[PDB]
């Protein structure tokens, strides 16, 4: 189950 | 932190960071920028939010890594390896508490409460959630049910704000949904929870998106392949 | 450095680390284990290089981009940014050069001078030239050349002793004649005797192929690929 | 150019 990524702006 | 430097350089440095893959310094250049005392700018909350995500992420790649290790050691016919496995999977939790304890830190002091647009509150609280979500995937004891309420308590906080004040497609609002599902699934045991939560997110973004442009329609449906990609995982 | 804890905990923590990538953990444990002041054995060694070679990677990759960044902002018709990316980068190459005065600290106190046989003293003074060649990377000043002579000085004992000592297929004799063309072509501005070293190396490698196992066969063979590529690239 | 990966053991 996948998050937001979030770790590229 | 980082009281000497210009907020300006601050912010600039991150940004450098973040092209030089620096996501430690990265999040220091940014604490000291929330340390200023300033709101931050939507910019500015993303650079926040992409630095500890990156070190957090990190942090959480490799306590997985350990924790499995550790629980194949404590398995039957297993050879007793002495106390490093569960020494080191500790030393990586109390490091990664430690940067979690560090942005809800951020957050209290005071980022949320001088927060009054719905993107710059919702984005502190759904960051909020995440914290404590992170802070519950690892954690065993007396706290495990009060730290799991405390992401809940955040992450309801951001989705009533936004369902009052943002459009079923706002992207911020998308990947709260998103990982308020995943909360629901990963952390909660709630997984009829998270497959609804999914669904009515999707359905509602879906029916607003004839209302955006070319570039906003771009931003939505990412995040909404993302919730179908949860969905056909979980049925 | 880590006093306190067992050279054997130390070791066994090393190769969690790097199985859990955390190469600043894994280097400092290594460092400590190193500290215990006995001589290491050769996976132990390996584990040494590995950590330390992947935290100086990133450092170096984390440079380039910010020298990059800088040297556009240098140019004709560039807009003035500030002193920002001049210091950052500064930082950056600092953490650099602290890492590889580490390392070559490591090596003299007292790797090299306990190190008897070829494969140890011949595999510390590979690492001695790498370390050298990392400053020569960065430096600018009034040691650039002396640092240069430091890596050519290590690299060309190390291959005195190789010649002497190792079949031409040892994958630390490879190595080592692998990096040394590096040196030559990227620091000591001498394409001819980088691409000269690497064919020689090639060529009485293919030769001595016929007297190694299946095993000893790939081990020698991947490097070989690494001259090749470059051999590829360089002419 | 390539020197040694030697990032993994
Ligand atoms: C939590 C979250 C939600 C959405 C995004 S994003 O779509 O990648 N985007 C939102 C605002 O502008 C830049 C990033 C990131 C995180
Ligand atoms: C410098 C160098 C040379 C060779 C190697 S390796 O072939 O990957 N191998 C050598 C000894 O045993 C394990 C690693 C690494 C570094
Ligand atoms: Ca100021
Ligand atoms: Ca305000
Ligand atoms: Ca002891
Ligand atoms: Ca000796
Ligand atoms: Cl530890
Ligand atoms: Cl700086
Ligand atoms: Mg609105
Ligand atoms: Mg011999």
């Amino acid at each position: 189950a996948g998050s937001i990524p979030g770790r590229r702006s | 932190a980082m009281g000497s430097m210009e907020r300006a350089s601050l912010i600039q440095k991150a940004k450098l960071a973040e092209q030089a893959e620096r996501y430690e310094d990265m999040a220091a250049f940014m604490k000291g920028a929330v340390e200023k005392g300033e709101e931050l700018s939507c910019e500015e909350r993303n650079l926040l939010s992409v630095a500890y995500k990156n070190v957090v992420g990190g942090q959480r790649a490799a306590w997985r890594v350990l924790s499995s290790i550790e629980q194949k050691s404590n398995e039957e016919g297993s050879e007793e390896k002495g106390p490093e496995v569960r020494e080191y999977r500790e030393k990586v939790e109390t490091e990664l508490q430690g940067v979690c304890d560090t942005v809800l830190g951020l957050l209290d002091s005071h980022l949320i409460k001088e927060a009054g647009d719905a993107e710059s509150r919702v984005f502190y609280l759904k960051m909020k959630g995440d914290y404590y979500r992170y802070l519950a995937e690892v954690a065993t004891g007396d706290d495990k049910k009060r730290i799991i309420d405390s992401a809940r308590s955040a992450y309801q906080e951001a989705m009533d704000i936004s369902k009052k004040e943002m459009p079923p497609t706002n992207p911020i609002r998308l990947g709260l949904a998103l990982n308020f599902s995943v909360f629901h699934y990963e952390i909660a045991n709630s997984p009829e929870e998270a497959i609804s939560l999914a669904k009515t997110t999707f359905d509602e973004a879906m029916a607003d998106l004839h209302t955006l442009s070319e570039d906003s329609y771009k931003d939505s449906t990412l995040i909404m392949q993302l919730l179908r990609d949860n969905l056909t995982l979980w049925t």
